[PDB]
């Protein structure tokens, strides 16, 4: 249990039928290029909050929730470099819904690749306590 | 553009429920 301020990127929502890693990446790529989402976030900083019921985003005054991915709907995350020359560090998470029916893909930008990498320990280990 | 999906990739993490 953790956690971290992060940037909002954007989503992808309410896909219907991106096994790998790298296929989601991709997939993400693509969809800059094509404006489904932004290359780089508003500078607004979220709170992420990791632990075993998942993933959960608020505003930065805690006031309110902005996102709830709980863990039973996350497929996966993939954390990877933007690419875009700063290194910044990018969580795409994918997630279904309760009849795993849909899909839906989540960008967020972490402070530091150490933070990244943090975030994806907890949520490896939530998985592993399952 | 960007270098490939394969020279970015720091980790992943997969939910065993849907592998």
């Amino acid at each position: 249990c953790a956690e971290f301020r992060i940037k909002y990127v954007g989503a992808i929502e309410k896909l219907k039928l991106l096994e790998g890693p790298l296929d989601l990446i991709n997939y993400i790529d693509v969809a800059q290029q094509d404006g489904k989402l932004p290359f780089v976030p508003p500078e607004e900083e979220f709170i992420m909050g990791v632990s075993k019921y998942g993933i959960k985003v608020s505003t930065s005054d805690q006031y309110d929730v902005l996102h709830r991915h709980a863990l039973y709907l996350i497929i996966r995350m993939v954390c990877y470099d933007d690419g875009l020359g700063a290194g910044k560090s990018l969580l795409a998470l994918k997630t279904t819904d309760a009849s795993n029916e849909e899909y839906s893909l989540w960008v967020y930008q972490c402070n530091s690749l150490e933070q990244a990498q943090a975030i994806c320990k907890v949520l490896s280990t939530a998985f592993d306590s399952v | 553009f960007r270098p490939s999906p394969l020279e970015r990739i720091k980790t992943n993490v997969i939910n065993p429920a849907y592998a």
